[PDB]
């Protein structure tokens, strides 16, 4: 099967500034007739992917015109004149000229701002915890950018790995910054004889990492 | 019963001395017929996408 | 025009599945029906093709032998057959509207959601968070719940009656051993937050739940 | 409409059918002319070629 490969793997770049993606194919997919069969989608958050370009000299109807491409039998790039939020999303490559037919690699867009420090916080389990039999320590930190974020479970000097949840969310649209959350799941005979806690957090506007600490012998 | 006679003298080039200087025209000969009655075969019964005559 | 897939399954492992993609409003036996598959994570994959009109089908490499195509004629709709089944192919399956070498893939289906494990349909398991007894309350203070063995998905975490429809950071679902946990986050005023009262509601309509559980200040 | 029907379509066996797609074309030099035109795109199944000479 013919090979897709689009690059970067993220674009991040504010609003009203020139977006170039470029796409590679393993061989060359120019067709017979005179055409080359390479179509451009956009799918957004929650909802099917839509078409945007097709024999990427020519464009689909209804979309605006910053919108075009170009390439040669096995280089293809797409442009974005002038972006704003109603572009973002993730856009595939499609070759339509060698059977079967394949997706390109994907590559999500982003909007590139002012960078924001978290806001950490620590959250001990309930008295609910403690009545089921189970301890949910949870760790959050909000309002983040840009992706680079990593988190460090150390309990009584001791780091500790298995077991760590990890979930984000995508880039906002009213503040344009990410969310993450690591969840720490503890069992009762464990929580309690611990005597210390701490979620470290490592960001790029605080090389130090943000402690939030606390401890359970009180 | 022609395809298994041609068939059958496949094996006997390997049993045929090399001084005798005949090892060639056997096996070329050999294939040669193979050859035509696949081609006569596949003029009659064709083999589709599908199926093909065992 | 419009492509009408079958609504969302969850069966264990091992299992096959069937569904079906049935189109309206154009020539439903000359058009390629384009089945393509996205991981949860990330990346479309075209599992393969069929024209209705004829038996006509062609299959990726890597779903060979995993997926059959069928489609009736009577009916305008189109089958899809997935063989032995697996947490991998958990996904969500698109089909959409194709013909080759000329105008494409300008319409799709809204999207089938197959979930893959041998959970059963528990009902939710929904926790409240505190700030931790030694801790600094600044003035702005966060505030969160979790849920867990909950299956299956989706669970809406709403707050009371939109309370805090801002500064909600609501985090994507997890598995930790094989049931979905989830996470929030919200912001609101410290000095507020005491007198009035504020709650996450937690609804699983897949099994038919509305809870409420309030958080009180320690 | 703009594609040609297979609702009462036989598969062929030896030819599969790609794409029908119909076009209504106009000479813009001459104000007569009208035709619609069908492009047959076809796909041989290449099996019994393959095995019969390749
Ligand atoms: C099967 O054979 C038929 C008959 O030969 C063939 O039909 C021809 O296809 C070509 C390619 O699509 C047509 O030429 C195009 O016509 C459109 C309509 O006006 C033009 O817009 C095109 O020019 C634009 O696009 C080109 C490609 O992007 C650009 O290079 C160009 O600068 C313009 O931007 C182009 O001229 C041609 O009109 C038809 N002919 C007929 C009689 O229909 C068909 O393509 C073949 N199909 C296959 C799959 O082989």
């Amino acid at each position: 099967d013919v090979l897709m490969t689009q690059t970067p793997l993220s674009l991040p770049v504010s609003l009203g500034d020139q977006a170039s993606i470029s796409c590679r194919s393993s061989q060359s997919i120019v067709h017979s007739n005179g055409n080359t069969y390479l179509e451009w989608y956009l799918q957004k958050p929650g909802q099917s992917p839509k078409l945007l370009i097709y024999k990427v000299s020519n464009r689909f109807s209804g979309v605006p015109d910053r919108f075009s491409g170009s390439g040669s039998g096995t280089d293809f790039t797409l442009k974005i004149s002038r972006v704003e939020a109603e572009d973002l999303g993730v856009y595939y490559c499609f070759q339509g000229s060698h059977v079967p037919w394949t997706f390109g690699g994907g590559t999500k867009l982003e909007i590139k701002r002012a960078d924001a420090a978290p806001t950490v916080s620590i959250f001990p389990p309930s008295s609910e915890q403690l009545t089921s039999g189970g301890a949910s320590v949870v760790c959050f930190l909000n309002n983040f950018y840009p992706k680079d974020i990593n988190v460090k479970w150390k309990i009584d000097g001791s780091e500790r790995q298995n077991g760590v949840l990890n979930s984000w969310t995508d880039q906002d649209s009213k503040d344009s910054t990410y969310s993450m959350s690591s969840t720490l799941t503890l069992t009762k005979d464990e929580y309690e004889r611990h005597n210390s806690y701490t979620c470290e957090a490592t960001h790029k506007t605080s090389t130090s990492p943000i402690v939030k600490s606390f401890n359970r012998n009180e | 019963i022609p395809c298994v006679l041609i068939t059958s003298l496949a094996i006997l080039v390997f049993y045929l001395p090399s001084d005798c200087g005949e090892k060639m025209t056997l096996c070329i000969s050999v294939l040669l017929a193979l050859t035509v009655f696949l081609l006569l075969i596949s003029k009659i019964v064709p083999p589709t996408s599908l199926d093909v005559p065992l | 025009v419009q492509l009408q897939q079958s609504g969302a399954e969850v069966m264990k492992p091992g299992a096959s599945v069937k569904i079906s993609c049935k189109g309206t409003g154009y020539t439903f036996s000359s058009y390629w029906i384009e089945w393509v598959k996205q991981r949860p994570g990330h990346g479309l994959e075209r599992i393969g093709e069929i024209l209705p009109g004829s038996g006509s089908t062609n299959y990726n490499e890597k779903f060979r032998g995993k997926a059959t195509f069928t489609a009736d004629k009577s009916s305008k709709t189109a089958y899809m057959q997935l063989s032995s089944l697996t947490s991998e192919d958990s996904a969500v399956y698109y089909c959409a509207r194709y013909l080759p070498y000329y105008y494409a893939m300008d319409y799709w289906g809204q999207g089938t959601s197959v979930t893959v494990s041998s959970a059963k349909t528990t009902p939710p398991s929904v926790y409240p968070l505190a700030p931790g007894s030694a801790a600094q309350t600044n003035s702005m203070v966060t505030l969160g719940c979790l849920v867990k063995g909950y299956f299956p998905e989706p669970v809406t975490v709403t707050w009371n009656s939109g309370s805090l429809s801002s500064g909600v950071h609501t985090f994507p679902a997890v598995l930790q051993s094989d049931l979905y946990t989830l996470s929030s986050s919200v912001t609101v005023p410290s000095s507020t937050w005491p007198s009035e009262t504020v709650t996450c509601n937690v609804a699983h309509p897949a099994s038919s739940t509305k809870v409420d559980k309030k958080i009180v200040p320690r | 409409s703009e594609v040609a029907s297979l609702d009462d379509f036989t598969p062929s066996g030896e030819w599969d059918i790609v794409a029908l797609p119909g076009r209504r074309n106009e000479n813009p030099d001459d104000s007569t002319y009208v035709d619609i035109t069908y492009d047959f795109i076809i796909r041989r199944k290449p099996l019994f070629y393959t095995i019969n000479l390749i």
